[PDB]
Protein backbone atom coordinates (compact mmCIF):
# COMPACT_ATOMS: atom_id res chain seq x y z
CA UNK A 1 0.00 0.00 0.00
CA UNK A 2 2.36 2.36 1.34
CA UNK A 3 3.70 3.21 -2.36
CA UNK A 4 6.75 1.05 -1.58
CA UNK A 5 8.61 3.06 -4.89
CA UNK A 6 8.64 6.08 -3.04
CA UNK A 7 9.16 4.97 0.48
CA UNK A 8 12.61 3.04 -1.31
CA UNK A 9 13.59 6.20 -2.97
CA UNK A 10 13.25 8.70 0.85
CA UNK A 11 15.31 5.52 2.23
CA UNK A 12 17.98 5.93 0.27
CA UNK A 13 18.39 9.27 0.39
CA UNK A 14 18.01 8.78 4.10
CA UNK A 15 21.23 5.93 3.39
CA UNK A 16 23.32 8.82 1.75
CA UNK A 17 22.49 11.44 3.91
CA UNK A 18 23.80 9.39 6.80
CA UNK A 19 27.18 7.90 5.79
CA UNK A 20 29.55 10.57 6.27
CA UNK A 21 17.41 4.66 21.41
CA UNK A 22 14.48 2.45 18.96
CA UNK A 23 15.37 -0.51 17.25
CA UNK A 24 14.06 -3.04 14.70
CA UNK A 25 13.68 -5.98 16.56
CA UNK A 26 12.56 -9.57 15.71
CA UNK A 27 9.47 -9.56 17.14
CA UNK A 28 8.49 -6.53 14.86
CA UNK A 29 7.87 -8.37 11.67
CA UNK A 30 10.22 -6.51 9.27
CA UNK A 31 11.85 -9.71 8.34
CA UNK A 32 10.88 -10.78 4.92
CA UNK A 33 8.16 -13.59 5.95
CA UNK A 34 7.03 -11.26 8.51
CA UNK A 35 6.55 -8.23 5.76
CA UNK A 36 4.22 -10.96 3.57
CA UNK A 37 2.00 -11.58 6.75
CA UNK A 38 1.76 -8.28 8.38
CA UNK A 39 3.32 -5.36 6.65
CA UNK A 40 1.27 -3.01 8.61
CA UNK A 41 3.06 -4.13 11.45
CA UNK A 42 6.32 -3.44 10.20
CA UNK A 43 5.89 -0.07 8.96
CA UNK A 44 4.31 0.83 12.18
CA UNK A 45 7.75 -0.20 14.22
CA UNK A 46 9.43 1.69 11.58
CA UNK A 47 7.56 4.76 11.42
CA UNK A 48 7.53 5.49 15.23
CA UNK A 49 11.66 4.80 15.32
CA UNK A 50 11.70 7.66 12.64
CA UNK A 51 9.45 9.97 14.94
CA UNK A 52 12.13 9.04 17.81
CA UNK A 53 14.89 10.04 15.68
CA UNK A 54 13.25 13.10 14.29
CA UNK A 55 13.45 14.11 17.98
CA UNK A 56 16.83 13.27 18.85
CA UNK A 57 17.62 15.12 15.20
CA UNK A 58 16.39 18.48 16.92
CA UNK A 59 17.74 18.64 20.57
CA UNK A 60 20.42 19.46 23.22
CA UNK A 61 21.69 16.81 21.48
CA UNK A 62 22.59 18.38 18.50
CA UNK A 63 23.70 21.80 19.76
CA UNK A 64 26.46 23.14 22.02
CA UNK A 65 30.16 22.87 21.85
CA UNK A 66 31.34 21.42 18.80
CA UNK A 67 28.78 23.29 16.90
CA UNK A 68 27.15 21.78 13.95
CA UNK A 69 28.60 23.50 11.13
CA UNK A 70 25.41 24.25 8.66
CA UNK A 71 27.52 22.65 5.31
CA UNK A 72 26.80 19.32 7.34
CA UNK A 73 24.87 16.08 6.00
CA UNK A 74 23.90 15.86 9.18
CA UNK A 75 21.93 19.09 9.36
CA UNK A 76 19.46 17.73 6.77
CA UNK A 77 18.55 14.19 8.34
CA UNK A 78 15.68 15.81 10.30
CA UNK A 79 14.36 16.27 6.19
CA UNK A 80 14.71 13.48 5.15
CA UNK A 81 13.06 11.31 8.15
CA UNK A 82 9.96 13.72 8.07
CA UNK A 83 9.39 13.12 4.47
CA UNK A 84 9.45 9.09 5.15
CA UNK A 85 7.61 9.48 8.11
CA UNK A 86 4.33 11.27 6.09
CA UNK A 87 5.35 8.72 3.38
CA UNK A 88 4.40 5.98 5.97
CA UNK A 89 1.06 7.84 8.51
CA UNK A 90 0.22 11.46 7.02
CA UNK A 91 24.59 16.43 27.42
CA UNK A 92 27.00 18.71 29.22
CA UNK A 93 30.65 18.37 28.06
CA UNK A 94 30.88 15.53 25.85
CA UNK A 95 27.86 15.93 23.68
CA UNK A 96 30.23 14.14 20.65
CA UNK A 97 30.11 10.57 21.82
CA UNK A 98 26.02 10.62 21.98
CA UNK A 99 26.14 12.39 18.78
CA UNK A 100 27.94 9.78 17.18
CA UNK A 101 26.63 6.54 18.71
CA UNK A 102 23.00 7.87 17.45
CA UNK A 103 24.48 8.65 13.52
CA UNK A 104 25.87 4.81 13.58
CA UNK A 105 22.53 3.80 15.49
CA UNK A 106 20.47 5.51 12.50
CA UNK A 107 23.09 4.07 9.50
CA UNK A 108 21.80 0.46 10.77
CA UNK A 109 17.63 1.57 11.57
CA UNK A 110 17.97 2.98 8.16
CA UNK A 111 19.72 -0.34 6.34
CA UNK A 112 16.74 -2.39 7.86
CA UNK A 113 13.79 0.03 6.53
CA UNK A 114 15.55 -0.04 2.94
CA UNK A 115 15.27 -3.98 2.72
CA UNK A 116 11.49 -3.50 4.23
CA UNK A 117 10.85 -1.53 1.19
CA UNK A 118 12.92 -2.69 -1.51
CA UNK A 119 11.36 -6.11 -0.43
CA UNK A 120 7.82 -5.31 -0.52
CA UNK A 121 8.45 -3.08 -3.35
CA UNK A 122 9.03 -6.64 -5.08
CA UNK A 123 6.66 -8.95 -3.45
CA UNK A 124 4.05 -6.59 -1.73
CA UNK A 125 3.47 -4.91 -5.01
CA UNK B 1 38.23 18.73 21.36
CA UNK B 2 39.32 17.79 17.71
CA UNK B 3 41.50 15.26 18.84
CA UNK B 4 37.97 13.13 18.14
CA UNK B 5 39.21 12.48 14.19
CA UNK B 6 41.82 9.40 15.93
CA UNK B 7 38.48 8.57 17.61
CA UNK B 8 35.54 8.91 15.01
CA UNK B 9 37.70 9.88 12.08
CA UNK B 10 38.42 12.97 9.83
CA UNK B 11 35.00 12.56 7.80
CA UNK B 12 32.85 12.81 11.00
CA UNK B 13 34.66 15.19 13.09
CA UNK B 14 34.50 17.59 9.96
CA UNK B 15 30.78 18.62 10.58
CA UNK B 16 31.81 20.06 13.76
CA UNK B 17 32.95 23.48 14.53
CA UNK B 18 36.54 23.21 15.79
CA UNK C 1 43.54 -14.04 42.50
CA UNK C 2 40.65 -15.76 41.09
CA UNK C 3 39.79 -18.99 39.82
CA UNK C 4 40.12 -19.48 35.92
CA UNK C 5 39.47 -23.31 35.62
CA UNK C 6 39.35 -25.73 38.94
CA UNK C 7 42.88 -25.32 40.75
CA UNK C 8 44.05 -23.08 38.14
CA UNK C 9 44.21 -19.71 39.75
CA UNK C 10 45.16 -15.94 38.63
CA UNK C 11 47.29 -13.58 40.60
CA UNK C 12 46.88 -10.24 39.07
CA UNK C 13 50.28 -8.16 39.37
CA UNK C 14 51.31 -4.55 38.63
CA UNK C 15 54.75 -5.71 36.52
CA UNK C 16 55.99 -2.45 38.56
CA UNK C 17 59.91 -2.78 39.49
CA UNK C 18 60.68 -3.46 42.75
CA UNK C 19 56.89 -3.74 43.69
CA UNK C 20 55.21 -5.40 46.40
CA UNK C 21 53.47 -8.94 45.70
CA UNK C 22 50.10 -10.14 46.20
CA UNK C 23 49.63 -12.40 49.39
CA UNK C 24 48.56 -15.31 48.33
CA UNK C 25 46.79 -18.36 50.91
CA UNK C 26 46.72 -22.00 49.32
CA UNK C 27 44.76 -24.22 51.31
CA UNK C 28 45.11 -27.85 51.03
CA UNK C 29 41.78 -29.85 49.37
CA UNK C 30 41.69 -32.98 51.85
CA UNK C 31 40.29 -34.48 54.47
CA UNK C 32 43.61 -34.56 56.27
CA UNK C 33 45.08 -32.20 58.47
CA UNK C 34 48.62 -33.18 60.04
CA UNK C 35 51.65 -34.26 58.33
CA UNK C 36 50.92 -31.35 55.43
CA UNK C 37 54.35 -30.36 53.25
CA UNK C 38 53.81 -28.15 50.09
CA UNK C 39 56.35 -28.61 47.14
CA UNK C 40 56.73 -26.24 43.71
CA UNK C 41 57.00 -27.51 40.39
CA UNK C 42 59.28 -30.42 39.79
CA UNK C 43 61.76 -29.58 43.09
CA UNK C 44 61.34 -31.89 46.38
CA UNK C 45 62.24 -28.57 49.19
CA UNK C 46 59.04 -28.37 51.05
CA UNK C 47 58.56 -24.15 51.83
CA UNK C 48 56.53 -24.72 54.04
CA UNK C 49 53.76 -27.16 55.99
CA UNK C 50 50.56 -26.93 57.32
CA UNK C 51 46.86 -27.59 55.49
CA UNK C 52 47.27 -23.75 53.95
CA UNK C 53 50.61 -22.16 52.49
CA UNK C 54 51.08 -18.50 52.65
CA UNK C 55 52.90 -16.86 49.76
CA UNK C 56 54.29 -13.36 48.12
CA UNK C 57 53.74 -13.83 44.52
CA UNK C 58 56.27 -11.22 43.15
CA UNK C 59 57.45 -12.74 39.90
CA UNK C 60 57.01 -15.81 38.24
CA UNK C 61 59.35 -18.14 40.15
CA UNK C 62 56.08 -17.87 42.81
CA UNK C 63 54.45 -19.11 40.21
CA UNK C 64 53.46 -22.58 39.32
CA UNK C 65 52.49 -26.21 40.19
CA UNK C 66 51.77 -25.88 43.97
CA UNK C 67 51.25 -29.36 45.90
CA UNK C 68 50.72 -30.06 49.23
CA UNK C 69 51.79 -33.91 50.55
CA UNK C 70 51.32 -36.03 53.45
CA UNK C 71 54.67 -37.94 53.72
CA UNK C 72 54.49 -39.63 50.62
CA UNK C 73 51.09 -39.13 49.85
CA UNK C 74 50.25 -36.77 46.94
CA UNK C 75 47.42 -34.54 47.93
CA UNK C 76 46.19 -32.04 46.03
CA UNK C 77 46.91 -29.33 43.15
CA UNK C 78 47.05 -25.73 42.86
CA UNK C 79 48.37 -23.98 39.87
CA UNK C 80 49.27 -20.04 39.39
CA UNK C 81 49.22 -18.12 37.16
CA UNK C 82 50.16 -14.47 36.50
CA UNK C 83 48.47 -11.67 34.53
CA UNK C 84 50.85 -8.98 33.90
CA UNK C 85 50.06 -5.40 34.20
CA UNK C 86 52.77 -3.00 32.62
CA UNK C 87 52.15 0.92 32.47
CA UNK C 88 48.78 0.44 33.42
CA UNK C 89 47.88 -1.95 30.38
CA UNK C 90 47.40 -5.69 30.68
CA UNK C 91 50.54 -7.59 29.10
CA UNK C 92 49.41 -8.07 25.08
CA UNK C 93 52.91 -10.74 24.64
CA UNK C 94 51.08 -14.02 23.55
CA UNK C 95 49.10 -12.22 20.49
CA UNK C 96 50.87 -10.05 17.62
CA UNK C 97 49.51 -7.09 16.51
CA UNK C 98 47.53 -7.23 13.12
CA UNK C 99 48.00 -3.25 12.18
CA UNK C 100 45.23 -3.83 10.38
CA UNK C 101 42.40 -1.87 10.28
CA UNK C 102 43.41 0.14 13.86
CA UNK C 103 46.69 -0.24 15.29
CA UNK C 104 46.29 -2.50 18.52
CA UNK C 105 44.12 -5.26 16.53
CA UNK C 106 44.96 -8.66 18.00
CA UNK C 107 41.62 -10.26 17.05
CA UNK C 108 40.08 -9.78 13.71
CA UNK C 109 36.90 -11.33 12.77
CA UNK C 110 34.66 -11.65 9.67
CA UNK C 111 30.98 -12.87 8.48
CA UNK C 112 30.09 -13.62 4.78
CA UNK C 113 26.23 -13.13 5.71
CA UNK C 114 24.18 -12.85 8.06
CA UNK C 115 22.98 -16.02 9.27
CA UNK C 116 24.92 -15.15 12.98
CA UNK C 117 28.10 -17.34 11.96
CA UNK C 118 31.62 -15.24 11.95
CA UNK C 119 35.31 -16.67 11.78
CA UNK C 120 37.80 -14.88 13.97
CA UNK C 121 41.74 -15.48 13.67
CA UNK C 122 45.07 -13.65 15.36
CA UNK C 123 48.83 -13.77 15.23
CA UNK C 124 51.32 -14.89 17.25
CA UNK C 125 55.30 -16.41 17.12
CA UNK C 126 54.97 -18.89 20.28
CA UNK C 127 55.49 -22.70 19.31
CA UNK C 128 55.08 -24.43 22.77
CA UNK C 129 53.28 -24.23 25.82
CA UNK C 130 50.85 -22.42 23.86
CA UNK C 131 46.87 -22.58 24.85
CA UNK C 132 44.03 -20.46 23.94
CA UNK C 133 40.12 -20.87 25.20
CA UNK C 134 37.66 -18.72 22.78
CA UNK C 135 34.47 -17.84 24.26
CA UNK C 136 31.79 -15.94 23.06
CA UNK C 137 28.40 -13.86 23.67
CA UNK C 138 25.89 -11.14 22.75
CA UNK C 139 25.70 -8.27 25.08
CA UNK C 140 27.27 -8.13 28.76
CA UNK C 141 24.51 -7.66 31.16
CA UNK C 142 22.01 -11.32 30.05
CA UNK C 143 24.60 -13.10 27.65
CA UNK C 144 22.93 -14.76 24.87
CA UNK C 145 24.09 -18.20 23.77
CA UNK C 146 27.21 -17.85 20.84
CA UNK C 147 28.65 -21.53 20.46
CA UNK C 148 32.37 -21.64 19.45
CA UNK C 149 34.55 -24.25 18.04
CA UNK C 150 38.49 -24.71 19.07
CA UNK C 151 40.79 -22.79 17.86
CA UNK C 152 43.04 -24.67 14.98
CA UNK C 153 46.12 -23.46 13.47
CA UNK C 154 45.44 -21.88 10.15
CA UNK C 155 48.63 -21.01 8.75
CA UNK C 156 52.22 -20.31 9.02
CA UNK C 157 55.20 -18.54 7.78
CA UNK C 158 59.15 -20.07 8.11
CA UNK C 159 61.78 -17.20 7.81
CA UNK C 160 65.10 -19.10 9.11
CA UNK C 161 63.96 -20.21 12.48
CA UNK C 162 61.72 -17.08 12.95
CA UNK C 163 58.08 -18.61 12.78
CA UNK C 164 54.39 -16.63 12.70
CA UNK C 165 51.44 -18.98 13.64
CA UNK C 166 47.99 -17.87 12.58
CA UNK C 167 44.81 -19.83 14.63
CA UNK C 168 41.45 -19.09 13.74
CA UNK C 169 38.25 -19.95 15.18
CA UNK C 170 34.34 -20.09 14.35
CA UNK C 171 31.48 -19.49 16.37
CA UNK C 172 27.60 -19.19 15.57
CA UNK C 173 24.80 -17.11 17.36
CA UNK C 174 22.71 -20.12 18.68
CA UNK C 175 18.92 -17.90 18.52
CA UNK C 176 20.38 -15.52 15.50
CA UNK C 177 17.85 -13.13 13.53
CA UNK C 178 19.08 -12.31 10.19
CA UNK C 179 17.09 -9.14 9.19
CA UNK C 180 16.66 -7.77 12.57
CA UNK C 181 18.61 -4.80 14.12
CA UNK C 182 21.26 -5.92 16.31
CA UNK C 183 20.68 -3.42 19.26
CA UNK C 184 23.59 -5.17 21.44
CA UNK C 185 27.42 -5.82 20.30
CA UNK C 186 28.78 -9.45 20.27
CA UNK C 187 32.06 -10.11 22.30
CA UNK C 188 34.49 -12.69 21.32
CA UNK C 189 37.03 -13.24 24.35
CA UNK C 190 39.63 -15.64 23.96
CA UNK C 191 41.94 -16.70 27.31
CA UNK C 192 46.20 -17.24 26.19
CA UNK C 193 48.08 -18.92 28.20
CA UNK C 194 52.20 -19.35 27.93
CA UNK C 195 54.13 -21.46 30.28
CA UNK C 196 52.76 -19.34 33.21
CA UNK C 197 51.74 -16.25 31.83
CA UNK C 198 47.93 -16.04 31.43
CA UNK C 199 46.55 -13.11 29.16
CA UNK C 200 43.45 -12.87 27.43
CA UNK C 201 41.79 -10.58 24.71
CA UNK C 202 38.62 -9.33 23.67
CA UNK C 203 36.99 -7.86 20.71
CA UNK C 204 33.47 -6.17 20.60
CA UNK C 205 31.44 -5.55 17.29
CA UNK C 206 27.59 -6.23 15.61
CA UNK C 207 27.83 -8.63 12.55
CA UNK C 208 26.40 -6.14 10.49
CA UNK C 209 30.16 -3.91 10.43
CA UNK C 210 32.08 -7.24 9.51
CA UNK C 211 30.18 -8.48 6.67
CA UNK C 212 32.34 -9.17 3.80
CA UNK C 213 30.56 -11.06 1.30
CA UNK C 214 32.27 -13.81 -1.26
CA UNK C 215 32.79 -12.46 -4.68
CA UNK C 216 30.19 -12.59 -7.33
CA UNK C 217 30.06 -16.32 -9.09
CA UNK C 218 29.43 -16.91 -12.52
CA UNK C 219 31.30 -13.71 -14.22
CA UNK C 220 30.43 -14.69 -18.09
CA UNK C 221 30.78 -12.24 -21.12
CA UNK C 222 28.65 -11.83 -24.27
CA UNK C 223 29.40 -10.22 -27.03
CA UNK C 224 27.07 -8.32 -29.17
CA UNK C 225 29.86 -7.04 -24.34
CA UNK C 226 26.99 -7.95 -21.52
CA UNK C 227 28.94 -8.80 -18.23
CA UNK C 228 26.67 -11.45 -16.02
CA UNK C 229 27.08 -12.64 -13.14
CA UNK C 230 24.69 -13.79 -9.98
CA UNK C 231 25.11 -13.18 -6.24
CA UNK C 232 27.51 -15.67 -3.96
CA UNK C 233 26.27 -18.38 -2.80
CA UNK C 234 26.94 -17.99 0.55
CA UNK C 235 25.54 -14.65 0.92
CA UNK C 236 21.85 -14.35 2.82
CA UNK C 237 18.26 -14.93 1.05
CA UNK C 238 15.92 -13.57 -0.42
CA UNK C 239 18.00 -11.32 -2.16
CA UNK C 240 14.95 -9.40 -2.80
CA UNK C 241 15.43 -8.47 0.84
CA UNK C 242 19.40 -8.72 1.61
CA UNK C 243 20.59 -6.66 -1.53
CA UNK C 244 24.25 -6.52 -2.94
CA UNK C 245 25.35 -3.67 -5.19
CA UNK C 246 28.02 -4.29 -7.67
CA UNK C 247 31.37 -2.55 -8.94
CA UNK C 248 32.52 -3.60 -12.40
CA UNK C 249 35.89 -2.43 -13.29
CA UNK C 250 37.63 -2.81 -16.63
CA UNK C 251 41.48 -2.40 -16.70
CA UNK C 252 44.07 -3.74 -19.27
CA UNK C 253 40.57 1.80 -15.79
CA UNK C 254 36.80 1.89 -16.08
CA UNK C 255 34.30 1.36 -13.26
CA UNK C 256 30.51 1.14 -13.75
CA UNK C 257 28.30 0.95 -10.14
CA UNK C 258 25.00 -1.01 -10.66
CA UNK C 259 22.48 -2.79 -8.54
CA UNK C 260 21.54 -4.78 -11.44
CA UNK C 261 23.41 -8.59 -11.65
CA UNK C 262 24.17 -7.01 -15.46
CA UNK C 263 26.10 -4.47 -17.26
CA UNK C 264 27.14 -3.62 -20.26
CA UNK C 265 30.92 -2.42 -21.21
CA UNK C 266 33.43 -2.13 -23.41
CA UNK C 267 36.33 -4.79 -23.85
CA UNK C 268 39.45 -3.83 -25.19
CA UNK C 269 42.37 -6.65 -26.02
CA UNK C 270 44.68 -7.66 -23.00
CA UNK C 271 41.96 -6.21 -20.77
CA UNK C 272 40.19 -8.23 -17.83
CA UNK C 273 36.49 -7.57 -16.37
CA UNK C 274 36.31 -7.92 -12.69
CA UNK C 275 33.60 -7.33 -10.25
CA UNK C 276 33.02 -7.10 -6.55
CA UNK C 277 30.05 -6.95 -4.15
CA UNK C 278 29.15 -5.08 -1.29
CA UNK C 279 25.51 -4.75 1.30
CA UNK C 280 23.57 -2.51 -0.89
CA UNK C 281 22.29 -0.70 2.07
CA UNK C 282 25.29 -0.61 4.66
CA UNK C 283 28.65 0.27 3.63
CA UNK C 284 30.16 -3.09 4.72
CA UNK C 285 33.36 -4.79 3.36
CA UNK C 286 33.84 -5.15 -0.61
CA UNK C 287 34.23 -8.61 -1.65
CA UNK C 288 37.00 -10.06 -3.13
CA UNK C 289 36.74 -9.29 -7.65
CA UNK C 290 36.22 -11.96 -9.23
CA UNK C 291 38.05 -11.53 -12.54
CA UNK C 292 37.52 -12.67 -16.48
CA UNK C 293 39.75 -12.01 -19.86
CA UNK C 294 38.53 -9.27 -21.39
CA UNK C 295 38.26 -11.72 -24.68
C1 LIG D 1 40.42 -11.12 31.56
O1 LIG D 1 41.42 -10.72 32.52
C2 LIG D 1 40.93 -9.89 33.58
C3 LIG D 1 42.13 -9.49 34.43
O2 LIG D 1 42.34 -10.32 35.56
C4 LIG D 1 39.83 -10.61 34.36
O3 LIG D 1 39.33 -9.73 35.36
C5 LIG D 1 39.17 -10.40 36.63
O4 LIG D 1 38.08 -11.27 36.56
C6 LIG D 1 37.90 -12.03 37.76
C7 LIG D 1 36.81 -13.04 37.46
O5 LIG D 1 35.54 -12.69 38.01
C8 LIG D 1 37.62 -11.10 38.94
O6 LIG D 1 37.58 -11.87 40.14
C9 LIG D 1 36.49 -11.45 40.97
O7 LIG D 1 36.96 -10.58 41.99
C10 LIG D 1 35.92 -10.11 42.88
C11 LIG D 1 36.54 -9.12 43.88
O8 LIG D 1 36.25 -7.80 43.44
C12 LIG D 1 35.25 -11.32 43.56
O9 LIG D 1 34.19 -10.89 44.38
C13 LIG D 1 34.73 -12.32 42.50
O10 LIG D 1 34.10 -13.44 43.18
C14 LIG D 1 33.96 -14.64 42.38
O11 LIG D 1 35.01 -15.52 42.67
C15 LIG D 1 35.15 -15.82 44.08
C16 LIG D 1 36.43 -16.66 44.26
O12 LIG D 1 37.28 -16.44 43.12
C17 LIG D 1 33.85 -16.50 44.60
O13 LIG D 1 33.91 -16.61 46.02
C18 LIG D 1 32.58 -15.68 44.19
O14 LIG D 1 31.38 -16.38 44.54
C19 LIG D 1 32.60 -15.29 42.70
O15 LIG D 1 32.39 -16.52 41.97
C20 LIG D 1 35.87 -12.71 41.55
O16 LIG D 1 36.84 -13.38 42.34
C21 LIG D 1 38.71 -10.05 39.06
O17 LIG D 1 38.38 -9.08 40.04
C22 LIG D 1 38.93 -9.36 37.72
N1 LIG D 1 40.02 -8.41 37.79
C23 LIG D 1 39.85 -7.10 37.58
C24 LIG D 1 41.08 -6.24 37.67
O18 LIG D 1 38.75 -6.62 37.32
C25 LIG D 1 38.73 -11.03 33.39
O19 LIG D 1 37.73 -11.79 34.06
C26 LIG D 1 39.30 -11.87 32.26
N2 LIG D 1 38.27 -12.25 31.31
C27 LIG D 1 37.69 -13.46 31.27
C28 LIG D 1 36.65 -13.65 30.21
O20 LIG D 1 37.99 -14.35 32.06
Amino acid sequence: SPAWTQCQQLSQKLCTLAWSVPHIQCGDGCDPQGLRDNSQFCLQRIHQGLIFYEKLLGSDIFTGEPSLLPDSPVGQLHASLLGLSQLLQPQPWQRLLLRFKILRSLQAFVAVAARVFAHGAATLS
Amino acid sequence: RERCVRNYGHEFCQNWYW
Amino acid sequence: IWELKKDVYVVELDWYPDAPGEMVVLTCDTPEEDGITWTLDQSSEVLGSGKTLTIQVKEFGDAGQYTCHKGGEVLSHSLLLLHKKEDGIWSTDILKDQKEPKNKTFLRCEAKNYSGRFTCWWLTTISTDLTFSVKSSRGSSDPQGVTCGAATLSAERVRGDNKEYEYSVECQEDSACPAAEESLPIEVMVDAVHKLKYENYTSSFFIRDIIKPDPPKNLQLKPLVEVSWEYPDTWSTPHSYFSLTFCVQVQGKDRVFTDKTSATVICRKNASISVRAQDRYYSSSWSEWASVPCS
